[PDB]
RNA sequence: GAGGA
């Protein structure tokens, strides 16, 4: 659901990069290759963690109660 | 006046709920195996 | 065989009634106890036999 | 407030004795939720 | 079943069903070793009983009644099923009596007229039969439920229905010709609520729907307008 | 130390199937028995043997 | 005119409440789009 | 101190730091809940301990949870 | 129904 913290293997914190990642995509139109590299996710153990996340918690947030 | 709706109602329901395509009196002679329980284990499933 | 199997024994006249343990009574609800299938069959045999005695 | 049940549909509050089992009095619903406890449940961070 | 060792007259024992034993929770001795788990037409005078059963069942179908009401009526019929105090009574009067028995016992509101529309009982022999049957069952051993049925039959919302509920609740304490066959009181409370509202269900439709008097409603409404004082919740 | 052989290495999609073991582990040490045959009951959920 | 029986309805069949509803409603119905 | 060394009944200020968290969806839009919303309660005794690390340039740390409107989250933690 | 293997 929500971003995981701490790339599973690598351990690096990634739970904060999510917002900025989305921002780069929308406002900067950036390409997610370069987007990731901008956030510093060098090794793919973390790049995977971000790039492939799926943010279901959005669709959870739409049930009224 | 005096039409047994319960006939159709219950007949349809029972048949669906068990899947014995036949009659509620038909236990085994009724064809079965239709109407399973919608495996919802994983969206793709 | 003479002692154990004489052909007339191949047709029943008296009938043995297996005791409850062969046909135990499941109490699958707690006020009433669904009787064993055989017991129904026995009730049926007994009913019919009663009826035949009556009709005779 | 302290709570005893929640209407499922109206998502408000409610209280009931062994009386009725239904009727979110406003919506008159028929399904109620059991109004999460207050035991300050403990959790293990792992 | 007692502990030979501990020997307390009310034996504090436990059943360790998972082990299938029974233990003297005091001394620990096991008492019983293997615990059997169990968890998973004319020759019988039930000929008339089953005829009643079948007619009762088809009637229950027609009424769309709950299986609990069906069972209650079947049980009531089985409870009487024969008596001099019954003495015949057409075997349909008793059906209708036991049906109303089942509905009342399972808290289902049913009109004698609805039951008679189900079954030709002439309604007077039905009255006598239900009286005698009630008395028999009393030997053998709460009018609010009617409101929402008619609210539905007229297509009325739930806040309207609860307004009617509170009105009928005050009806008992508002003698000043409160009830005297309070079906009229229920219907006039409904009329009060609709007139409080702006619903085009004017008396004609409600009367022809519920088979009620077009005049007893206004007869009640006469005292109802005076009674209006004790009916404003919000 | 380095390994003498290099390693194939990369991400790959893996799906966790059901039936964790905690639903298979099962052990009976004289528990309850049936009615008909007085043999041990069946099914681990029912403490079977 | 005359009542008879009662038919089960396939979900989102033309006769189902959901058959045409939109997303936001679906959410309000607590029913996953 | 390691908790298994502090004799206090499971925690104290020599072996633990108590954090706490309250969030409420006051807004109409989604209310994010960031690590930075954590607040120390226990006394640090002047030990540079327990401020959630904020490498984020925007200043709010890890994204803990999201809140819609009425959803309220309120808990306390022990470090 | 389920069903793993
Ligand atoms: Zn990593
Ligand atoms: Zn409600
Ligand atoms: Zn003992
Ligand atoms: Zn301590």
């Amino acid at each position: 659901m929500i971003v995981p913290v701490r790339c599973f293997s690598c351990g690096k914190v990634v739970g904060d990069k999510w917002e900025s990642y989305l921002n780069l995509l929308q406002e900067d139109e950036l390409d997610e290759g370069t987007a990731l590299s901008r956030l510093g996710l060098k090794r793919y153990c973390c790049r995977r963690m971000i790039l492939t996340h799926v943010d279901l918690i959005e669709k959870f947030l739409r049930y009224n109660p | 006046l005096a039409i047994n709706a319960k006939t159709i109602t219950s007949g349809l329901k029972y048949a669906l709920a068990t899947g014995n395509w036949g009659e509620q009196k038909k236990a085994m002679s009724s064809r079965a195996g239709v109407s399973q329980v919608l495996n919802r284990y994983t969206y793709s499933s | 065989n003479e002692v154990f199997s004489r052909p007339e024994w191949m047709i029943l006249t008296c009938l043995p009634v297996p005791p409850p343990p062969v046909r135990p009574s499941i109490s699958f609800n707690e006020s009433q106890r669904g009787e064993d299938d055989l017991t129904f069959k026995l009730a049926d045999i007994l009913k019919a036999n009663i009826s035949l005695e009556t009709l005779e | 407030a302290t709570l005893k049940y929640i209407c499922a549909e109206c998502s408000s509050k409610l209280s009931l004795s062994r009386t009725d089992a239904v009727r979110c009095k406003d919506c008159g619903h028929r399904i109620l939720l059991k109004a999460r406890t207050k035991r300050l449940v403990q959790f293990e961070a792992r | 079943l007692t502990c030979p060792e501990c020997k307390v007259y009310p034996p504090k024992i436990v059943e360790r069903f998972s082990e299938g034993d029974v233990v003297c929770a005091l001394c620990g001795l096991v008492l019983s070793d293997k615990l059997v788990d169990t968890r998973s037409v004319m020759d019988k005078k039930d000929n008339e009983v089953q005829a009643a059963f079948a007619k009762i069942t088809m009637l229950c179908d027609a009424a769309e009644l709950p299986k609990i009401v069906k069972d209650c009526a079947k049980e009531a019929y089985k409870l009487c099923h024969d008596e001099k105090t019954l003495k015949g009574k057409s075997m349909e009067s008793i059906m209708a009596a036991s049906i109303l028995i089942g509905c009342r016992r399972a808290e289902v509101a049913r009109t004698f007229k609805e039951i008679q529309s189900l079954i030709h009982v002439k309604t007077k022999e039905f009255g006598k039969t239900l009286n005698i049957m009630k008395n028999i069952l009393r030997g053998k051993s709460q009018n609010l439920t009617y409101i929402p049925r008619f609210c539905s039959h007229l297509g009325l919302p739930m806040q309207v229905t609860t307004s009617a509920e509170y009105t009928a609740k005050k009806c008992k304490e508002i003698k000043e010709i409160a009830g005297k066959s309070p079906i009229t009181i229920a219907v006039v409370s409904i009329y009060l609520n609709i007139l409080l509202f702006q619903i085009p269900i004017t008396a004609a439709k409600v009367g022809q729907t519920l088979q009620v008097t077009e005049g007893t409603i206004k007869s009640g409404y006469k005292i109802l307008y005076e009674h209006r004082d004790k009916l404003v919740d919000p | 130390k380095k390994l003498m052989a290099q390693i194939f290495f990369g991400p790959t999609y893996y799906q966790r199937l059901r039936h964790m073991v905690d639903d298979k582990i099962h052990a009976r040490a004289r528990g309850p028995m049936q009615v008909l045959t007085r043999q041990p009951v069946e099914g681990r959920s029912r403490d079977g043997g | 005119k005359v009542f008879i029986g009662r038919l089960p309805i396939m979900l989102r069949s033309k006769n189902c409440y959901l058959s045409e509803a939109t997303e936001s409603d679906l959410y309000k119905l607590k029913e996953c789009p | 101190e390691y908790s298994r060394d502090c004799f206090c009944e499971d925690h104290c200020d020599k072996c633990s730091v108590v954090l706490t968290l309250q969030a409420f969806g006051e807004s109409e839009s989604t209310t994010n809940v960031y690590s930075k919303d954590l607040v120390i309660v226990s006394n640090l005794m002047g030990r540079n301990i327990g401020h959630p690390i904020i490498q984020d340039k925007e200043g709010n740390g890890v994204l803990i949870c999201k809140l819609r409107k009425g959803q309220e989250l309120k808990l306390t933690c022990v470090a």
